[PDB]
């Protein structure tokens, strides 16, 4: 009689996540970052204009 | 010293086999011959969540 009940299963490598340094800039594409940076300053100069 | 139920029917030659929710036990295996366990059924505790 069985002394241990079990079954077949799959073992795989658990991917350890890697944290890139640009992770927080990742949500916005670099062109969006450049555009928002330019927008901040054009609005800033036009306020005082 | 008298077996009732399905085990009683099997041991007293009133039946050839006992198909059902029959748990393999030490005493029952001493009295009757069991097939291989086709589903794992231990004893477990159910509680209200
Ligand atoms: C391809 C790659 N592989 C990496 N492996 C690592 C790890 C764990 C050690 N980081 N990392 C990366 O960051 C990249 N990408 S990068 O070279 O284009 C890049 C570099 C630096 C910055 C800034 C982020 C703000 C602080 C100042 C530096 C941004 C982007
Ligand atoms: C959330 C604001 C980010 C400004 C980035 C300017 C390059």
């Amino acid at each position: 009689k069985p002394f241990k009940y079990q079954g077949l299963t799959i073992l795989v490598k658990k991917e350890i996540p890697r944290s890139t340094l640009d992770s927080f800039m990742q949500p916005f594409q670099s062109t969006l970052w450049l555009l928002v940076g330019l927008s901040v300053h054009v609005v800033a100069v036009m306020l005082y204009l | 010293n008298v077996w009732n139920g399905m085990i009683g029917e099997v041991v007293y030659q009133r039946a050839v086999m006992a198909v059902g929710s029959l748990t393999i036990n030490e005493e029952r295996s001493e009295v009757v011959d069991f097939s291989v366990p086709f589903v794992e059924t231990g004893i477990s505790v159910m509680v209200s969540r």
